C-alpha cells in the first residue's frame, strides 16, 4: 500500500493517516502500532508512554553533550479525572530548546507552556494527558539532556487557600491560562526588555532572584489582550477578602480588571485600573461575594510596546477587609501641554533696542511658537538684519523675513538650518521677523543685529551719467544692449527691441534702442535672415516676412545691417530718402504639442 | 489619491520632478531653456541649499531612470515669489533655475504661458500629472498618471471649503462626488489646460482638504495673473 | 478629515527609502525587529530579538502591502552574544543566518563592515518602521528614515547615567515629545555609508532627552567576522 506526501504508513501497512497522528497519543492505525514505545523511537530513553502515577524521563546524550539535532517526545497517561504536576529543578540549554508542553494529546493540542534557556519551575496541567516534544534547532553543542519529575494529584480536593495564594515562585500555582486570549502571560526572573517599563526586581523576593508574571516583553506593535483564570472556588459561610500586588509601569499602560465571572452568568467587575502608576507595586484588596461556584480571572489589555503590565503575590484571607495601610495609588503628573498656542514675547522694537536673545537663545526656544517681530526704522533708512547666530534644526523650523507697511507683505529671504547666513536688506523703512517652530528638537535660536541706514543694499551710482548694471559695474557704453556678459546679471542686456502699436501681443512695428532712445528702422528688402534675427531679439520662434502699409512718418530712420554670424548691426545714417514704417510679425516659440497617441479611457 | 491613469511616452514632455536628498519631493513644469515652476510651499525651507536639488526632465517612471530621453540637471538659483504666506497658503509658486540649460527633444518640450486676460471657463475638462499615490497615503505610484477634471468656479470652492480665503488668486478643480484629485501625496506636475489645439499652464498643484471625497474640491495656484512674474525671469 | 502634515509634503521621510538594499526586517506573523544584511547569508540584529521562528524579510516595502519585490527566506540559525546582561541590555546584538542564499539586486545588497570607530559629530542615518503620525494612538505603514549624529562619550554617559557602557554610543541629539529614531528594535545604523550600531533601546518613544540608546559594533570585530568564518 503505497501513501501519499506528507503520510505515513502503519505497522501492518494497511491504511494511510497524517504523519502527526503518529506518536501523537490518538490512536488512527487499525492495530494500534501508531502508540507503540518502540515504533516512536526517540532515541531519549527508549520510552515514549509512561502510565505510571509518577515518574522521570532522560533525553539524548546522557553522558556527553548532544551534538545532534534530535526530536523527542513524551506523552504521561493517569487515570481520567486526575491531573498531572510537573515540576523542574534547574533547566538550561543553549537557546533553541523548547520542551512544547500541549494540553492533552492528538489534534486537540494548542499550547500549554514553552520555556528555554531557563528553568520553568512548576507547570500543572489540568488534564489527564501531558504531552511534550523535545527540539533542538542549531547544530552546536546544546545542552546534556532534559529531565522532568511529575506526581499525580486529585486537584479537585483543593481549598480555597490552595488555588488563590500565589507567590510566583513554584510556577503559576493552579492558575489556567487563558485559552482565548491573544497571548499569555510571561514569568521572567528579574528585568525585562522596555527598558521604563515594567519591573526591574520581584516583590516577593525583594531583589532580581525572585519571578513574577507580565505581560510579553517582546516588540510588538499590536494591541493583544491577556487573560488569567483560576479553579472555581468552593462556597463558604464567611466573605473573604482578595489581596493581591499590581505593577503597572509604562506610558502605554492600557487597562487592568479582574472581571469575576460566576456559574449564574452575572459577570462583574470588582478593580479596574488604568494609566502609568510608577514604578513601584501597588496593593489591590478585593471583597469576595457570589458563593456559588465563580472563578477568579485577571484580564488585562496589552497596548503596543512599552506597555508592561505585572501581576505578583496573590493572596486570600477570610473576613472583611481591614483598612489599606498602602495609599491609594495615583497616576504619574505626566508632562502638562499648558497650552503651548503662541508665546508671542517681545513684538516691536526701535533703533536703542538691537541686541535680543530670541526667545531664550542661550538655552533653547520653546515648541509651537509662532514669534513677530516689528523692525520699524526711520523714514528713507533701510534695514539690514545681518544675522550673528544661526542654528535651527534643518527643515522644519523656518525664520521668515518679509516687508512690512502694506497689507501685502513681500517675502525677502528665508533661513533655516545650522551654519551663519546672509544679511537681509529691506525696501523701506520696516521688517517682520517670523519665527516658525516645531514640537520636536527645538534648537537653541538665532540672535540679530538690526542695523539700520542709507542705501545698505544700494550700491553708488555711477557718475558721469553712465548706467549702471544690478552687479553695479560700470557700463557707460560698452554694454548697452550690445550682446555681452560684463554684468553676470544681464540687466545691461536688456531687451531694446520691442513692439509698438500692434493688433496682438506677436505683432508691432518697428522700434529699435542703440543705447537710451527708442526709434524706428529701414527695412526696404526684407529677407528671411532679417525675420529670423527679429525674432530672436524679441525671444520669439520662427517666423517670416511682413509688407509695409504706407509711409506715414519721416523721422530719424536708422538701417538695419544683417550679418552671417547673426548679429545685427545698426548704422545711425539715413541714407535714403521716402521711408515706411515697417510692421514686424513673428511666432510664439513650439509649446507643448501633445505628439504620442493617448489612447481613450472612458471612465 | 485615486482616478491615475496610465501615462504614454511623451505624452507631457513639459511635466518634470524634483528630487531633494534622493527622493521625490514635489513636481515641476518645464517653461523655457533654463528656468522651471513649481509650488513654493514643497520647496520652502529648502532654498538655502539648491544643489541638493535634483531636477529630472523628462522622467517618465520611478525606477526607470536609464533612458537617453531623460537629462538629469542640477539647480542653482532657487526664487520664490515675494507674495507667498505659508499662513494662507496664498501665492504657492516659486521658480527654480537650471545648471546650465536643457536642449530641447520630443520628450522633453517647453509649455505656453496664459496670455493676458486669459481665463480657462470653469467646467472645462482640464488634464492632471503627477507621481501620487493609489490610496489616500502611502503606496506610491512609480507610473506617472493623468486624469481629466473640469474647473471649479471659486464661487462655489470658498462654499465648499469654508476653511481658508480662496479669493481670486486660487483655481479650483474637483468634481461634486469626488474619485480625481491630485492636490495631496504629492504633486508631481501641474494643471495643463488645452484650447485651440495646444495645452497651457493654467495651474499649479496646490493645497486640498482630502482625495475622491465628495464636496472636497481641488485647490491649484492661478497662473494667469502670475504670468508677468514668470516672464520677469524666463528671459 | 484636517492634518499636521498636507500639501505634498512627505514630512522629510524616503519614500519607502528608495537606493536602501540594506533594509531588512524581522517577521514572526508581524514586523518586531530590524536589521542590516552583512552578506547574502548573514544579517545583524539585537539580541533582544530573539523568537522561535523568525522570518526574514528581503528588501521589504511595506508591512501589509507586497508588490512582488520583496523576498521572503526563512530563518535557519539564531546565535546570540555569549555575554548578555537583560538587565542593562549590554551587548544586544546577535546574527541570523538565512536558510538560502539571498538574490541582490537594486531593493536587496550587502554593506560593508565598519573598519574605523565613528567621530563624534559625524553624520549618521537612522533606518527603521518608525510612526511618523504627529497625533493619534495609531502605528503608519510609512518607513522612516532620520539624521542624527553620534554624540559625545561624556554627554551620551550623563544622558543614561549607570546604563550607558563602553560598548554603547549616543545617536539621537537634544529631544522632542514627537516621533523619532525611537526604537524599532534593531534599526540600521549606517554612518558614512558604513554600518556602525544596532538600535538597542531608548527613554521610551522618544519622550525625552536622547530618542534611544545604540549598540555599536565596530567593537565586535572578531564576533562579527571568526563566527561568521566558523558558521559558513
Ligand atoms: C467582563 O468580560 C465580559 C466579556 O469580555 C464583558 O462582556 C461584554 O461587555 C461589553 C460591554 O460591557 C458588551 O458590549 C455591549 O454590547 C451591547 C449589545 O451588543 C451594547 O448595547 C453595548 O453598548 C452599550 O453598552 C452599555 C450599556 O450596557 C453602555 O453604557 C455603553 O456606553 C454602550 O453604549 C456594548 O457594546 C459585550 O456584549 C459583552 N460580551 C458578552 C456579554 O459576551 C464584560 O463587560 C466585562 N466586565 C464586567 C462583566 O464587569
Ligand atoms: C454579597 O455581597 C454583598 C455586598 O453588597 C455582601 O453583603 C450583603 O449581601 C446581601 C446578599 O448578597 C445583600 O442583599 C440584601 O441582603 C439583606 C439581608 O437581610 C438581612 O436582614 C433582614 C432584616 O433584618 C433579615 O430578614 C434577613 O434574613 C437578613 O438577615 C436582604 O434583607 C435584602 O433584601 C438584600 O437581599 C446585602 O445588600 C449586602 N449588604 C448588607 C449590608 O447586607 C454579602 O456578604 C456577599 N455575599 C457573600 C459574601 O456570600
Ligand atoms: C527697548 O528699549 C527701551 C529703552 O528706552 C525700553 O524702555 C523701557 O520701558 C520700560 C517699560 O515701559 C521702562 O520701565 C518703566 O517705564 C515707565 C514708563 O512710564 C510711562 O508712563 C508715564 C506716565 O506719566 C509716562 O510719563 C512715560 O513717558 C511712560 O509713557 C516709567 O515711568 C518707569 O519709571 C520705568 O522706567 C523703562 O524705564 C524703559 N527704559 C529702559 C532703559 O528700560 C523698552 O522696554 C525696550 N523694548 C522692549 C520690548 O523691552
Ligand atoms: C477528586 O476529588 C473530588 C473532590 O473535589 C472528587 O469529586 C467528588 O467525588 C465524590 C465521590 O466519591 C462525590 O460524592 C458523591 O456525590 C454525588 C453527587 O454528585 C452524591 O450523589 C453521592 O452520594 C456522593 O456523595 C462528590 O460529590 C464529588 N465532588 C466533591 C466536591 O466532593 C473526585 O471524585 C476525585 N477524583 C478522583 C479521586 O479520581
Ligand atoms: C485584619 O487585621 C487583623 C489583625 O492583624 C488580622 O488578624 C486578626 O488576628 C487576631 C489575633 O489572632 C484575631 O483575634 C483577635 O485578637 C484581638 C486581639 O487579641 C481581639 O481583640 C479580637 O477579639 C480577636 O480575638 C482576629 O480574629 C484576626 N482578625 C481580625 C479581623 O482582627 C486579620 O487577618 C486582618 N485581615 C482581615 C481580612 O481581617
Ligand atoms: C553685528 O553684531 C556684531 C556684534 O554683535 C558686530 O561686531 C562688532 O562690530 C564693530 C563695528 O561695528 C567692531 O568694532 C570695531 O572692530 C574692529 C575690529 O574688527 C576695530 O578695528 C574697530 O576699531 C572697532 O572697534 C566690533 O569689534 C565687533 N565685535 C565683534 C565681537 O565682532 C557687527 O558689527 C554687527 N554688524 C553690523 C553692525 O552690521
Ligand atoms: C506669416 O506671418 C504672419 C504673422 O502673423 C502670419 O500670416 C498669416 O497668419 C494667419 C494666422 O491667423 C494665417 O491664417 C491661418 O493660418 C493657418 C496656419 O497657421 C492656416 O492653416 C489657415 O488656413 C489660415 O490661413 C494666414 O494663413 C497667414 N498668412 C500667411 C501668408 O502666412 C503667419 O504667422 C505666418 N505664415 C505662416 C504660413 O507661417
Ligand atoms: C545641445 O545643443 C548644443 C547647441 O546646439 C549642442 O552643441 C553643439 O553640438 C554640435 C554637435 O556635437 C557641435 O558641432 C560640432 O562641434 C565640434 C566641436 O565640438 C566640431 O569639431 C564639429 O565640426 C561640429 O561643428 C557644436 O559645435 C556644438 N555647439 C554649438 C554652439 O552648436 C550640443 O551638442 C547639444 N547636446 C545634445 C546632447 O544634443
Ligand atoms: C468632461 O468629463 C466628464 C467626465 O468627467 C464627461 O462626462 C462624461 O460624459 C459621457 C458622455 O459622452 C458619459 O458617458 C455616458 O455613459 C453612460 C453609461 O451608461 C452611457 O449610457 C451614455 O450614453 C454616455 O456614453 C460619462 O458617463 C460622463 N462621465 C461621468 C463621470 O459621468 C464630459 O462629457 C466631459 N466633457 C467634455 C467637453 O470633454
Ligand atoms: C536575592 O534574593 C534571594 C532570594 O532567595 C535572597 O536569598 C536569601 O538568602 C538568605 C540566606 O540565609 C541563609 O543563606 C545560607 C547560604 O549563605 C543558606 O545555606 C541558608 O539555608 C539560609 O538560606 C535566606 O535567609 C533568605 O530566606 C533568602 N531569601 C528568600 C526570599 O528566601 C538573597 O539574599 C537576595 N540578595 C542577594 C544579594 O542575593
Ligand atoms: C479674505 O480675508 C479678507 C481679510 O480682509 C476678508 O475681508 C473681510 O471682508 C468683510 C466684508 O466687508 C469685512 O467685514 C471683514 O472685516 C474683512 N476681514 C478683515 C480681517 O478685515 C475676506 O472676506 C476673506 N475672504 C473670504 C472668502 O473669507
Ligand atoms: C487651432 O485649431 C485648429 C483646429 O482645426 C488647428 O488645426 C488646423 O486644422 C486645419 C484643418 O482644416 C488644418 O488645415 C490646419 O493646418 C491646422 N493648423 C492650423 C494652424 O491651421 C490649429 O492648428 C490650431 N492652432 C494651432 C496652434 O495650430
Ligand atoms: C533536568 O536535569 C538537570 C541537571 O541534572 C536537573 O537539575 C533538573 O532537575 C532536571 N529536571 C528537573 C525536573 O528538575
Ligand atoms: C504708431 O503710429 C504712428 C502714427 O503716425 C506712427 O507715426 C508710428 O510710427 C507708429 N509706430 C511706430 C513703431 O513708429
Ligand atoms: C538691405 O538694406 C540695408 C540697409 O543698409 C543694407 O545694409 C542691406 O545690405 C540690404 N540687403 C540686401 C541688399 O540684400
Ligand atoms: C525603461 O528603461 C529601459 C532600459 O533598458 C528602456 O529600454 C525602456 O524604454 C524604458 N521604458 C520607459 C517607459 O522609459
Amino acid at each position: 500500500i503505497e501513501c501519499l506526501p506528507g503520510s505515513s504508513p502503519c505497522t501492518d501497512a494497511l491504511t494511510c493517516i497524517k504523519a502527526d497522528l503518529f506518536c501523537d497519543g490518538e490512536v488512527n492505525c487499525p492495530d494500534g502500532s501508531d502508540e507503540d514505545n518502540k515504533m516512536c523511537a526517540t532515541v531519549c530513553d527508549g520510552r515514549f508512554l509512561l502510565t505510571g502515577s509518577s515518574g522521570s524521563f532522560q533525553a539524548t546524550h546522557y553522558p556527553k553533550p548532544s551534538e545532534t539535532s534530535v526530536v523527542c517526545q513524551w506523552i504521561i497517561r493517569v487515570n481520567q479525572g486526575l491531573s498531572i504536576k510537573l515540576s523542574f529543578d534547574d533547566f538550561n540549554t543553549y537557546y533553541t530548546d523548547i520542551l512544547d508542553i500541549y494540553e492533552g494529546v492528538g489534534s486537540s493540542k494548542i499550547l500549554r507552556a514553552s520555556i528555554w534557556e531557563t528553568n520553568p519551575g512548576t507547570i500543572r496541567i489540568f488534564s489527564n494527558q501531558v504531552t511534550a516534544t523535545f527540539l533542538i534547532e542549531s547544530d552546536e553543542s546544546d545542552y546534556v539532556g532534559f529531565n522532568a519529575t511529575y506526581t499525580a494529584f486529585n486537584s479537585s480536593e483543593l481549598n480555597n487557600y490552595e488555588k488563590i495564594n500565589c507567590n510566583f515562585e513554584d510556577g503559576f500555582c493552579f492558575w489556567v491560562q487563558d485559552l482565548n486570549d491573544d497571548n499569555e502571560w510571561e514569568r521572567i526572573q528579574g528585568s525585562t526588555f522596555s527598558p521604563f517599563t515594567g519591573p526591574n526586581f520581584d516583590h516577593t523576593f525583594g531583589n532580581a532572584s525572585g519571578f513574577y508574571i507580565s505581560t510579553p516583553t517582546g516588540p510588538g506593535g499590536r494591541q493583544e489582550r491577556v487573560g488569567l483564570l483560576s479553579l472555581p472556588l468552593d462556597p463558604t459561610l464567611e466573605p473573604a477578602c482578595l489581596s493581591f500586588w499590581y505593577h503597572m509601569y509604562g506610558e502605554n499602560v492600557h487597562k487592568l480588571s479582574i472581571n469575576i465571572s460566576n456559574d449564574q452568568n452575572m459577570e462583574k467587575t470588582v478593580f479596574q485600573k488604568e494609566g502609568n502608576y510608577g514604578d513601584n507595586w501597588n496593593y489591590g484588596q478585593v471583597t469576595l461575594n457570589e458563593t456559588v461556584k465563580f472563578k477568579v480571572a485577571f484580564n488585562a489589555f496589552k497596548n503596543k510596546i512599552l506597555s508592561d503590565i505585572a501581576l505578583d503575590d496573590i493572596s486570600l484571607t477570610y473576613g472583611i477587609c481591614n483598612g489599606s495601610l498602602y495609599p491609594e495609588p495615583t497616576l504619574v503628573p505626566t508632562p502638562p501641554p499648558e497650552l503651548p498656542t503662541d508665546c508671542g514675547g517681545p513684538f516691536e522694537l526701535w533703533e536703542p533696542n538691537t541686541t535680543f536673545s530670541s526667545t531664550n537663545f542661550p538655552n533653547s526656544y520653546p515648541n509651537l511658537a509662532f514669534c513677530v517681530w516689528i523692525l520699524n526704522a526711520q523714514k528713507g533708512k533701510n534695514i539690514q538684519l545681518h544675522f550673528q547666530e544661526f542654528d535651527l534644526e534643518n527643515i522644519n523650523d523656518v525664520v521668515e523675513i518679509r516687508d512690512g507697511e502694506e497689507a501685502d507683505s513681500l517675502l525677502l529671504a528665508v533661513y533655516t538650518g545650522p551654519g551663519p547666513v546672509k544679511d537681509v536688506f529691506s525696501t523701506t523703512n520696516r521688517m517682520t521677523v517670523l519665527l516658525i517652530t516645531n514640537d520636536v528638537l527645538a534648537r537653541g535660536g538665532f540672535k540679530a543685529n538690526f542695523t539700520t541706514g542709507y542705501h545698505l543694499g544700494i550700491p553708488e551710482p555711477c557718475k558721469a551719467d553712465h548706467f549702471q548694471c544690478k552687479n553695479g559695474e560700470c557700463v557707460p557704453l560698452v554694454n548697452l544692449c550690445d550682446g555681452h556678459l560684463h554684468c553676470e546679471d544681464g540687466s545691461d542686456e536688456a531687451d531694446c527691441v520691442r513692439f509698438f502699436n500692434g493688433t496682438t501681443n506677436n505683432n508691432g512695428l518697428v522700434r529699435f534702442r542703440i543705447q537710451s532712445i527708442w526709434h524706428t528702422a529701414c527695412a526696404e528688402n526684407w529677407t528671411t535672415q532679417i525675420s529670423n534675427d527679429v525674432c530672436q531679439l524679441l525671444g520669439l520662434g520662427s517666423g517670416n516676412s511682413s509688407k509695409p502699409i504706407f509711409p506715414t512718418d519721416g523721422g530719424p530712420f536708422v538701417k538695419l545691417n544683417t550679418a552671417p554670424d547673426g548679429h545685427l548691426i545698426l548704422t545711425p545714417s539715413q541714407q535714403c530718402l521716402q521711408d515706411s514704417l515697417i510692421r514686424l510679425q513673428c511666432n510664439h516659440k513650439s509649446c507643448g504639442k501633445k505628439l504620442a497617441a493617448q489612447d481613450i479611457t472612458p471612465k | 489619491i485615486v482616478g491615475g491613469s496610465n501615462a504614454k511616452e511623451g505624452a507631457w514632455p513639459w511635466v518634470v520632478g524634483l528630487y531633494y536628498g534622493g527622493r521625490l519631493l514635489c513636481g515641476a513644469s518645464l517653461v523655457s531653456s533654463d528656468w522651471l515652476v513649481s509650488a513654493a510651499a514643497c520647496v520652502y525651507g529648502r532654498n538655502l541649499e539648491p544643489s541638493k536639488w535634483t531636477a529630472i526632465l523628462g522622467l517618465h517612471m520611478k525606477s526607470n531612470l536609464t533612458s537617453p530621453q531623460t537629462v538629469p540637471r542640477l539647480i542653482d538659483e532657487i526664487v520664490i515669489n515675494p507674495h507667498y504666506n505659508r499662513r494662507r497658503k496664498d501665492n504657492a509658486i516659486a521658480m527654480m533655475h537650471l545648471e546650465f540649460k536643457v536642449n530641447y527633444t520630443d520628450y522633453i518640450q517647453p509649455i505656453c504661458l496664459p496670455e493676458e486676460n486669459q481665463v480657462f471657463p470653469p467646467g472645462r475638462n482640464c488634464s492632471i500629472a503627477g507621481w501620487g499615490t493609489v490610496v489616500y497615503q502611502g503606496t506610491t505610484a512609480n507610473i506617472l498618471q493623468e486624469a481629466d477634471v473640469p474647473l471649479l468656479s471659486n464661487e462655489r470652492c470658498q462654499q465648499q471649503m469654508p476653511e481658508y480665503n480662496i479669493t481670486e488668486n486660487m483655481i479650483c478643480a474637483g468634481y461634486e462626488e469626488g474619485g480625481i484629485d491630485s492636490c495631496q501625496g504629492d504633486a508631481g506636475g501641474p494643471l495643463m489646460c488645452q484650447e485651440n489645439n495646444r495645452w497651457f499652464l493654467a495651474g499649479v498643484t496646490s493645497f486640498g482638504y482630502k482625495c475622491a471625497l465628495p464636496n472636497r474640491p481641488g485647490v491649484y495656484a492661478r497662473v494667469s495673473r502670475f504670468t508677468e512674474w514668470i516672464q520677469s525671469f524666463l528671459h | 478629515a484636517p492634518f499636521d502634515d498636507d500639501d505634498k509634503i512627505v514630512g522629510g521621510y524616503n519614500c519607502e527609502e528608495n537606493s536602501v538594499p540594506y533594509q531588512v526586517s524581522l517577521n514572526s506573523g508581524y514586523h518586531f525587529c530590524g536589521g542590516s544584511l552583512i552578506n547574502e547569508q548573514w544579517v545583524v540584529s539585537a539580541g533582544h530579538c530573539y523568537k522561535s521562528r523568525i522570518q526574514v524579510r528581503l528588501g521589504e516595502h511595506n508591512i501589509e502591502v507586497l508588490e512582488g519585490n520583496e523576498q521572503f527566506i526563512n530563518a535557519a540559525k539564531i546565535i546570540r552574544h555569549p555575554q548578555y546582561d537583560r538587565k542593562t541590555l549590554n551587548n544586544d546584538i546577535m546574527l541570523i543566518k538565512l536558510s538560502s542564499r539571498a538574490v541582490i539586486n537594486a531593493r536587496v545588497s550587502t554593506i560593508s563592515l565598519p573598519t574605523a570607530p565613528p567621530a563624534t559629530g559625524t553624520k549618521c542615518l537612522i533606518s527603521g518602521w518608525g510612526n511618523t503620525a504627529s497625533s493619534g494612538a495609531d502605528y503608519p505603514d510609512e518607513l522612516q528614515c532620520l539624521d542624527a549624529p553620534v554624540l559625545s562619550q561624556a554627554k551620551c554617559e550623563a544622558s543614561y547615567p549607570g546604563k550607558i557602557t563602553s560598548n554603547m554610543f549616543c545617536v539621537g541629539f537634544l529631544e522632542g515629545g514627537k516621533d523619532s529614531c525611537q526604537g524599532d528594535s534593531g534599526g540600521p545604523v549606517v554612518c558614512n555609508g558604513q554600518l556602525q550600531g544596532v538600535v538597542s533601546w531608548g527613554d521610551g518613544c522618544a519622550q525625552k532627552n536622547k530618542p534611544g540608546v545604540y549598540t555599536k559594533v565596530y567593537n565586535y570585530v572578531k564576533w562579527i567576522k571568526n563566527t561568521i568564518a566558523a558558521n559558513s
